[PDB]
């Protein structure tokens, strides 16, 4: 089957599997499960036409760094993953992940995804992230480094919410329209 | 049918562990990979040692060494065999161009692509065969450059444990003497600059860890002690005290690993102290020592210095037994830790 | 007619220079003075005696002692006479029974009293001729109450300069080895935790001051090395690289005092090590004077126990003139600083 | 000549001296002189009525500590002088100033006087304070003191200025005459 062919990508426990399955199944895993690779299929209606897209989870391990590439092949848009509340992930997406789809997949598009933005207010997490000289980051920081690394464009979610989420793949599709 | 799958199993490095939920996919999926393998067997070895030969400079350098990085890490391990020697090689002679000419980027990006060349059997074989590779490494130990200290100091550390050729320690050790003495500095210095606080967590911990490393294979009591008091000499000690403070689980393992071996250690070599003072009860009996043991040795110049220091203050001094009893702490707590 | 103007110069305390303007001030003004000076001689000293008798508690006591002060510091020195010795026993009796039960703004005020008490001729000679005056000082150098430290520290500091009667740095020193001998810890502790980071820059040249008013007295060779080196092992050289950064006037003034103390005594030791190394060439030399010099003397055990420790590396060890070079090294850092 | 005999105290370099020059002449010296003890006078119309002030200055420095009393006796007034942009010398206030008038002068009243006002916003002031890890007294810290060491109020002034200098001096007028 011929669909709309979208590869997820970012460090692990990032909320890869958890955006993609609250996205196709109104669902929240609450077990935490390090993947190796899944595939998850939806269809969105654009102006009263059908549009299929294939999704491909990916592992954030580096155990998998020379399993992953095998997700790649004939890749139509990239979702290039960070959560906004782990400076980590945002700094591995121009470290690690841009460079390593950039080498396979040179000139097909990708977004800049953040994620799990719920805990992005919440006083715990910043004051974790504080006692570590750290803060969360914020969508004008994520904006700045979607125009360096050549990014379509910046979008953000929480998968636990769904707020932002459906936006994500209705960004995704457009990008990998043009 | 399933044998072309046992194969690249093998050449996407991984254990039984991480093969496990691989081993259960379907059939169908199971020939969808073996495919996506053998189609995904970017381009060639050959052509960047062709540009690391190619004379690139700053960015443009840097550029090809982040796509090397990224082969490196992705493609099967077959990838990195054709790599192999040569590419090491010329991977080795840019390092050293670097370090001949006053980016360091450039070198950390160098060390990024040989721990990625290293997280393979064939990798470490190939990196242990190099006449420059093990000081290369040592040399990237720069308390200036954080980042590539703390992978220079991790694949350091990975060599220090290998059972396989003997005695890597002691290989890692040397290679550090030989940085040293074309530096004109302490071997361990950059070690300890690496524990001063103002320094990140992850060196903090990157460098007890290959002090742990050094001495945790060494089975010699003597080289324990020998090599934890030359620590010790350049205010280990002291930066101890900093460390045992800060609330990290990473930290604390590394200071309980030191601090275990430093207290058997200590045991080993108290019980030896207490023999000698069961035996050598008087001068007499250790000055026979010293003239059999010392006198005539490669020692004896240093041991002769030692003796001589402790008779600068005068007899008439009205303090040198107490004088000399404070003197006897200070030897006592940089032999005995 | 003048003759009361001169006697209520020296009831004021004040030296020829602070004398100066009130000599040229007309007769008018010295007529107006020399009354209100007889006018001013509040109730009397016997009635604090009486007080500081009569077991006063944290409050009250406070109140007692703050009014105390003021007399102390605003009347004639002549008012400190009546007080006198009497006045000096009944305060420092008040003094033990606080240390004798587990507020330190009690301690503190008695110090504040002490220091108005001692900034007069009469006053220093009186607490001079204590049995327990200069171990009160001593013992109020608590880190964890720096103002009442920075307080005992200076009148301890003004006492070691003292030429008047001889060896005053040793009679300090007496005390502190008293002090530390009751309260089982080091005798210099309190005045390197006054020079931790995190401790006011008041009380760091306070510490450093006292450090040098010990040292700088001290005629013997020997005894500015010995006390050097007792501070040198409790960590003074590495709190000391601390203290040579941060820019305060009189940090700097108290750096350079001691470090142009341990420049000279550097120099005179190695010349002491220079001879030594001319005459005394090898074993035999150095064994004699040991035999002649050391054995049956007092300290026997201690540079016994040090010769012990050098010999606790193993003969087959494949490094001991390497480790003993490193000894050698931290030896002579202990003894040459 | 009787006169309400107002008494200044304070540590040195605090203000004092320009205080009562800049008052009493409408000069500020620019000089600094460590004053033994100097007597000014000023006469002040209120309600059509003259009163006549009796002002005694005294010496910062702790060395004529044993001379300042002989300005002490049948005082009406005291002033206590502190700095706004030195800590230093407003918790010697405390310490020293206040204790040592309250002995020689029980139950004669006094007024907290802050002095130097126009340092409190000087950049130049502020930062060689916060490099010391030290902040200007607050005029409403100043009043907190004030209440707690008995004092009749709080006032305030600069003397280069003149800025609330004439009050100083009216409500010592006014503490003198209760
Ligand atoms: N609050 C919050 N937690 C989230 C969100 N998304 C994921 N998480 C949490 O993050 C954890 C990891 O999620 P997961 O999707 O498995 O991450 P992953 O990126 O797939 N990891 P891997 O690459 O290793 O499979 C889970 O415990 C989940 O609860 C989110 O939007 N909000
Ligand atoms: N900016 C500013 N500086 C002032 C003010 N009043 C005094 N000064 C400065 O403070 C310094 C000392 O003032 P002075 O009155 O002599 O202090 P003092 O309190 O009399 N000192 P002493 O007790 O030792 O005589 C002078 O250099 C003067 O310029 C003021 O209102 N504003
Ligand atoms: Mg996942
Ligand atoms: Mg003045």
């Amino acid at each position: 089957m011929q669909t709309i062919k979208c590869v997820v990508v970012g460090d692990g426990a990032v909320g890869k599997t958890c955006l993609l399955i609250s996205y196709t199944t109104n669902k929240f895993p609450s077990e935490y499960v390090p993947t190796v690779f899944d595939n998850y299929a939806v269809t969105v209606m654009i102006g009263g036409e059908p549009y299929t897209l294939g999704l491909f989870d990916t592992a954030g391990q580096e155990d998998y760094d020379r399993l992953r590439p095998l997700s790649y092949p004939q890749t139509d848009v990239f979702l290039v993953c960070f959560s906004v509340v782990s400076p980590s992930s945002f700094e591995n997406v121009k470290e690690k992940w841009v460079p390593e789809i950039t080498h396979h997949c040179p000139k097909t598009p990708f977004l800049l995804v953040g994620t799990q933005i719920d805990l992005r207010d919440d006083p715990s997490t910043i004051e974790k992230l504080a006692k570590n000289k750290q803060k969360p980051i914020t969508p004008e920081t994520a904006e700045k480094l979607a125009r360096d690394l050549k990014a379509v464009k910046y979008v953000e979610c929480s998968a636990l919410t769904q707020r932002g989420l459906k936006n994500v793949f209705d960004e995704a599709i457009l990008a990998a329209l043009e | 049918v399933l044998v072309l799958f046992e194969q690249m199993l093998v050449d996407m490095n991984l254990n039984e562990e991480k093969q496990q939920p691989l081993r259960e996919k379907d059939i169908v999926i199971k020939r969808e990979m073996v495919s996506q393998y053998l189609h995904t067997s970017s381009r060639s070895a050959m052509m960047y040692i062709q540009e690391l030969r190619s004379g690139l400079r700053d960015m443009h350098l840097l550029s090809c060494l982040e796509s090397l990085r990224v082969s490196l890490t992705s493609h099967p391990v077959s990838w990195v065999q054709t790599f192999g020697a040569e590419g090491l090689a010329s991977l080795l002679d840019i390092l050293k161009r670097l370090h001949d000419e006053k980016d360091s980027r450039n070198q950390h990006e160098i060390i990024r692509c040989l721990k990625a060349f290293m997280n393979n059997k064939f990798g470490i074989k190939t990196m242990l065969e190099t006449e420059e590779g093990i000081l290369l490494l040592v040399r990237a130990m720069d308390p200036a450059v954080p980042n590539m200290m703390i992978d220079a100091a991790k694949l350091l550390s990975a060599l220090c444990i290998l059972p396989q050729p003997e005695d890597m320690n002691e290989r890692v050790l040397e290679a550090m003497t030989e940085r040293a003495e074309m530096d004109e500095v302490e071997r361990f210095q950059p070690l300890l600059d690496g524990l001063k606080s103002g320094t990140s967590i992850a060196l903090k911990v990157g460098c007890l860890q290959l002090i742990n490393a050094l001495i945790t294979p060494a089975e010699e009591l003597d080289f324990r002690v020998h090599i934890r008091s030359e620590l010790m000499r350049l205010g280990l000690h002291q930066v101890l005290q900093e460390l045992r403070e800060i609330e990290n689980e990473d930290m604390k393992v590394q200071l309980c690993v030191f601090d275990e071996q430093g207290d058997e250690d200590f045991f080993d070599l108290k019980g030896r102290l207490d023999d000698i003072r069961m035996e050598m009860d008087d001068f007499g009996e250790v000055f026979q020592i010293i003239l059999n043991t010392v006198k005539d040795s490669k020692a004896e110049p240093h041991f002769l210095s030692i003796l001589q220091h402790l008779l600068l203050v005068r007899n008439d001094y009205e303090a040198r037994p107490q004088y000399y009893k404070l003197i006897e702490e200070c030897v006592s707590q940089i032999v005995l830790h």
